[PDB]
RNA sequence: GCCCUGAGGAUGGCGCUCAAGCGUGUUACCUAUACUCUACCGUCAGGGUUGAUAUGAUGCCCUGACGAGUAGGCAGGCGUGGAGGUCAGUGACGAAGCCUAGACCGUAAGGUCGGGUCGAACGGCCUCUAGUGCAGAUCUUGGUGGUAGUAGCAGCGAAACCACAGCCAAGGAACGGUUGG
RNA sequence: AAGCUCGUAUCAGUUUUAUGAAAAUGAAGAGCUUUUAGUGGGCCAUUUUUGGUAAGC
RNA sequence: GGAAUACUGCCAGCUGGGACUGAGGACUGCGACGUAAGUCAAGGAUGCUGGCAUAAUGGUUAUAUGCCGCCCGUCUUGAAA
């Protein structure tokens, strides 16, 4: 489980990246199951986390997304000049996903403000759980850690 | 708090068998991923059909009709503890299917020591005639002109120190 | 005339701490009146005067004042946090403190 | 470089100057004095012997 | 000059480990090499060990709390160097300086308005 | 002045901050009797006359009730209750900041803290025991609530 | 709220009653407790019987004295009940315990003084009903205790002459409410119904 | 030199997505079916 | 399902019974070096810098991350004996050393100054040099204590031993040296 | 640690796919001579066992 | 027959109470208001007020007390011992 979260970037806790939904991501996923939650994003959710921890990569530097012209300059070879369209392909996956998701800096995360609402975190979340599958519990557990 | 659900799945539609039985039940649970984990686990048990090749046709909430109605709630359920598992019938006098199943998990954690891993809600009906309750305890409540009054209530303080000695009449 | 108090007054209970580790640089103070946060949010931001009599006269007066801040709540039984400029002895455990209505807002 | 910190010394030597100020107005009363140590045993084992 | 409030991270001695307990242990630090030693490995209770995190600011570096650094000064000559750095630097006199010298040093840097670190040194009103 | 600077010093960098003006709350409004909590004249009551541009309220006693003359007092040091008292047969647009400059009291504010007064002294009557509530002093007492009261 | 609290000890629980007075000592209240012997405790006699032998076997064989003391008085069994809930051995606790006194019955100048009560730690409020309970004075008589009779006798004594002060009260309060009531239906007296008084 | 996190502080808010403006003005985020 | 039988001590104690015991579900709150934002020390990596810099391009700055650790490796520094150079250095108007319930500077090795004794050499800085830095080695030389004014032969007067020591209860490989009395 | 060729297609404590050889995620810090300190103690614990009877072992 | 409310999620919706931080150092850039001139919460705080030379304040020793901390070095065994 290590090696697959070290590949989804995931070397800290309270850290996540987007991923995308295939048939071997779903296996990655499966595997790290127990130290991991996710969910389905909504439109939302997506654009407050780009708009405040949005971090770009920038020749090895974790460049901070303050302008459209930083966006521009390194994603506009793909047709992305804003962080509207970073979030657009983001949320809508297209043929450019992978650049995108590669050019953002996994996301550094605080704790939930009003807590994870379970006794016990490492369980299933249908059980009173903290990780597993939550379909649209995602999108509060992030808006509270964000 | 406890919610209803209805979940349909048909085992992914192939070849030969267009439209499978599309099998139906009513599941309880606090979430929509809970009520599919759990429609999931009783058609692994129950059925045959897994996740594996199986599909969630669609989940919807059902909400009690009269939320502001009285009702007498008879309740099949069928529940697993360290010894065998075995039926078990139950009769509830509550407002809401979804108060009365949540009264009952509370007494099958309370009595019977078993929790939602281990309960199946096979049917909930509503007893619509007296005489029909199988159970004294519902019974007492269907007396005609049932009064009584509440002896000893326990009064709450919000200071440490109260020059009164309360007493507990009501 | 009879009374010309324009505190309330507390008492101071412990610093913040854990089971073993103690924090004196945030104190615990206690508002008489006061049994639920929402109602100790009011006394958020309310200067926090310790009164104590001095053995040596320094300023012509036998009295000497450590001013404080109410930070923010603690727990449900309406403590709530205070920062002072200098924290306090920690012999003041019990001790009565007082807190006035300014900066006040209504 | 070179002009502005000539200019620079120049204002520090000129407002150096007011040294006269002090000059002119010190009316002192109190010139520093040392006293050497040995000079400050002559004066306190001599004085204890007096007394 | 309203320079940067000064941050020293830390006002205790860095005194050496066990140094009061037993008087033959000197004050000065030294870093204990014991393999099962408590206070190498850091133990909580322990004194603190110094290391690169209570490193001063650079800008604060050397600042004494007037906001002038020190410098010593040996006789008029080496005073004279600070004519153009009164504001940043303030001129110390050295503790091997006689009175006669002393008061020569003081009043030239009261000319040049140079503070002095150290004054009424050996020197009586 | 003409004198170079005699060392080098960094100049600061342009700073971008306006000097709005004081956004006062809703319940401080001209007439409402104030309440003093610190100073020399704490627990005192007192009315409120003008909102002044240092962001001090002018306060005045009236002085022949209280013995309280036109002070400043800042807002976030006073309670603001519901009375109110008219004022707009007061004049207070003369007093200013540079009023209350101190470059044996003063003639002219002497005068000024008499017209006031004279002013004001009609609107106190206005109401029964406004002059008596005025002149009594504001204390706490056992049972009393701050958060709880209304003011 | 109040610079010294007399609570009346009779029909409470001493596990509640302690832990609260303890608490509000660590808060430098200073408190009284008086009836002492009429604390009460849940469970039946026998096992609170049972459970003070099995504290007192334990003498030490080297030095009994300097060992364990078994107290007999039921302000002594109170006051070690609370004293294990403060931090002993140290100056914090020690200067706590200095703010509580503990007696049996009501001994002056208390008697003639205002008294109160716990409700979250009386017997009647806590314990359901039916279900057996123990008293202090009568546990204390059968391990030793020799004053149940003197602390009866003479607290009988305080009910007397107590009920006359009482009554004497209610006589001047007949006088009050009459003075109250004629009073009445005036203009100040209708303003103060007016403002809430 | 420092971050200025929108969502908040309109002024940086509206240096990017230049339709927030818009978005405002029309109210849409109450859109009406 | 719960209860009883059914074979010098501690749920830690105080203690508790619609529990402050048991099972379940929901909110309310405490914190670790854990996580989010920011102030500062250093390492790495990248970058800017000159018809010269409003501070030694071995200079001055911008950007991102990182910082546990035994032996070992690399890098940068503190202190002393002596030597070449250097401050046309300090110093009987007081050099070195020592003391100091004095302060200042540096994360530290250490340096500076304030006050007392002291009296005649020593230091700021670039290099060279080594008999160069002590907490122990049942270490060596020297000095002083507890035992002890004790054993011992009114007076004279040790030695063995000495990290810390004799009120106790549970458990931390019989390890025994945190909750109470 | 120094050198050369360099940033890639050099790879993975990962997943699918294929055959019974093609993609996803991440890292472009990867490749080839020379030598240079230290390192061959084991405990806890799941599964096989080495097989079994009061048990261990 | 008809609306309302509960729940979920959104608001580039509005507006109060509290706590810490003030980092950079003459403009170069992204932006907003404004027909324009100009202004702005736009790559880090400004203005005003009160205390002060027999000062303001700060530094050292012990005791006053909230909590923690086994006696140091070498060596056995994977560890403690």
């Amino acid at each position: 489980p290590r090696k697959v979260l070290q590949l989804l970037r995931l070397t800290r806790i309270n850290s996540g990246t987007f991923v995308k939904v295939t048939k071997a991501t779903l296996e990655l996923l499966k595997l790290i199951e127990p130290y991991v939650a996710y969910g389905y994003p909504s439109y939302s959710t997506i654009r407050q986390l780009v708009y405040k921890r949005g971090f770009g990569k920038i020749n090895k530097q974790r460049v901070p997304l303050s302008d459209n012209a930083i966006i521009e300059a390194n994603l506009g070879k793909y047709g992305i000049l804003s962080i509207d369209d970073l979030i657009h392909e983001i949320i809508t996956v297209g043929p450019h996903f992978k650049q995108a998701n590669n050019f953002l800096w996994p996301f550094k995360l605080s704790n939930p403000s009003g807590g994870w609402g379970v006794p016990r975190k490492f369980k299933h979340f249908i059980q009173g759980g903290s990780f597993g599958n939550r379909e649209e519990f995602i999108n509060k557990l992030v808006k509270s850690m964000n | 708090h406890f919610k209803e659900y209805q979940v349909i799945g048909r085992r992914l539609p192939t070849e030969s068998v267009p439209e499978p039985k599309l099998f139906r039940m009513r599941i309880f649970a606090s979430n929509e991923v809970i009520a599919k984990s759990r429609y999931w686990y009783f058609l692994q048990k129950l059925h045959k059909v897994k996740k594996a090749s199986g599909e969630i046709v669609s989940i919807n909430q059902i909400n009690e009709a009269h939320p502001t109605k009285v009702k007498n709630f008879g309740v099949w359920v069928r529940y697993d503890s360290r010894s065998g598992t075995h039926n078990m019938y139950k009769e509830i006098r509550d407002v809401s299917r979804v108060a009365a199943v949540e009264t009952l998990y509370q007494d099958m954690a309370a009595r019977h020591r078993a929790r939602f891993r281990s309960i199946h809600i096979l049917k909930v009906a509503e007893i619509e005639k007296t005489a029909d309750v199988k159970r004294q305890y519902v019974k007492q409540f269907l007396t005609k002109d049932l009064k009584f009054p509440l002896p000893h209530r326990v009064q709450k303080s919000t200071k440490t120190f109260s020059y009164k000695r309360p007493s507990t009449f009501y | 005339a009879e009374s010309h108090r324009l505190y309330v007054k507390g008492k101071h209970l412990s610093y913040q701490r854990s089971k073993r580790v103690n924090n004196p640089n945030v104190s615990l103070i206690k508002i008489e009146g006061v049994a639920t946060p929402q109602d100790a949010q009011f006394y958020l931001g309310k200067r926090i005067a310790y009164v104590y009599r001095a053995s040596k006269e320094v300023r012509g007066s036998k009295i000497r004042v450590m001013w404080g801040k109410v930070t923010r709540t603690h727990g449900n039984s309406g403590v709530v946090r205070a920062t002072f400029r200098n924290n306090l002895p920690a012999k003041t455990f019990g001790a009565s403190v007082r807190i006035f209505l300014y900066p006040s807002n209504i | 470089f070179f002009r502005h910190k000539c200019k620079q010394r120049f204002t520090k030597l000129t407002q150096v100057m007011i040294t006269e100020r002090r000059l002119a107005l010190r009316e002192e009363e109190r010139h520093y004095v040392g006293v050497a140590p040995k000079v400050k045993r002559r004066e306190q084992n001599r004085e204890r012997k007096a007394l | 000059l309203p320079h940067p409030k000064i941050v020293k991270k830390h006002t205790k001695k860095f005194k050496r480990h066990h140094s009061d307990r037993y008087h033959r242990v000197a004050e000065n630090w030294r870093k204990q090499k014991g393999i099962d030693s408590v206070v190498r490995r850091r133990f909580r209770g322990n004194i603190s060990q110094p290391k690169i995190g209570y490193g001063s600011n650079k800008k604060t570096k050397f600042l004494s709390p007037s906001g002038h650094k020190t410098f010593l000064v040996a006789n008029v000559k080496d005073l004279e160097t600070l004519t153009m750095h009164t504001k940043t630097y303030a001129a110390e006199i050295a503790h091997n300086i006689s009175a006669k010298n002393r008061v020569v040093i003081l009043a030239r840097a009261k000319a040049l308005g140079i503070k002095v670190t150290n004054p009424k040194g050996r020197l009586a009103l | 002045p003409k004198w170079y600077p005699s060392e080098d010093v960094a100049a600061l960098k342009k700073t971008r901050k306006a000097a709005r003006p004081q956004k006062l709350r809703a319940s401080l409004v001209p007439g409402t009797v104030l309440i003093l909590l610190a100073g020399r004249f704490r627990g005192k009551r007192v009315v409120y006359l003008k909102h002044l541009e240092d962001n001090t309220l002018l306060i005045s006693g009236p002085f022949k009730v209280n013995g309280v003359p036109l002070r400043r007092v800042n807002a976030r040091y006073v309670i603001a209750t519901s009375t109110k008292v008219s004022v707009e047969g007061v004049n207070v647009e003369k007093f200013n900041v540079e009023y209350f400059a101190k470059e044996e009291i003063k003639a002219e504010r002497v005068e000024d803290q008499k017209v006031v007064d004279k002013a004001l002294i009609a609107e106190i009557k206005k109401t029964p025991l406004l002059k008596q509530y005025l002149s009594a002093s504001f204390s706490l007492k056992n049972g009393d609530k701050p958060h709880m009261l209304k003011f | 709220v109040e610079p010294v609290v007399v609570i009346d000890g009779k029909g409470h629980l001493v596990g509640r009653l302690a832990s609260v007075v303890a608490k509000q000592l660590l808060n430098g209240q200073k408190i009284v407790v008086v009836r002492a012997e009429e604390l009460n405790i849940s469970g039946e006699f026998f096992r609170n019987k049972l459970k003070y032998h099995d504290f007192l076997r334990k003498a030490t064989a080297f030095n009994k004295t300097r060992g364990p003391f078994h107290f007999r008085a039921p302000s002594r069994i109170f006051y070690k009940a609370l004293r294990g809930m403060v931090s002993h051995k140290t100056a914090r606790g020690k200067a706590a315990l200095e703010r509580l006194k503990v007696f049996e019955g009501i001994p002056p100048p208390y008697d003639k003084k205002k008294r109160v009560v716990v409700p979250q730690a009386l017997r009647v409020l806590r314990l359901k009903p039916g279900r057996k309970y123990t008293t202090l004075g009568k546990l204390s008589t059968s391990v030793g205790w020799k004053y149940e009779d003197v602390v009866a006798k003479l607290e009988a004594k305080r009910k007397v002459s107590s009920a006359e002060y009482y009554a004497k009260k209610r006589a001047f309060t007949k006088k009050v409410a009459s003075a109250n009531a004629t009073a009445a239906e005036s203009d100040v007296a209708k303003q103060l119904a007016a403002l809430g008084y | 030199v420092l971050k200025k996190n929108p969502l908040k502080n309109k002024q940086v808010l509206l240096r990017l997505n230049p339709y927030a403006k818009v978005f405002a003005a029309e109210k849409l985020g109450s859109k009406k079916a």
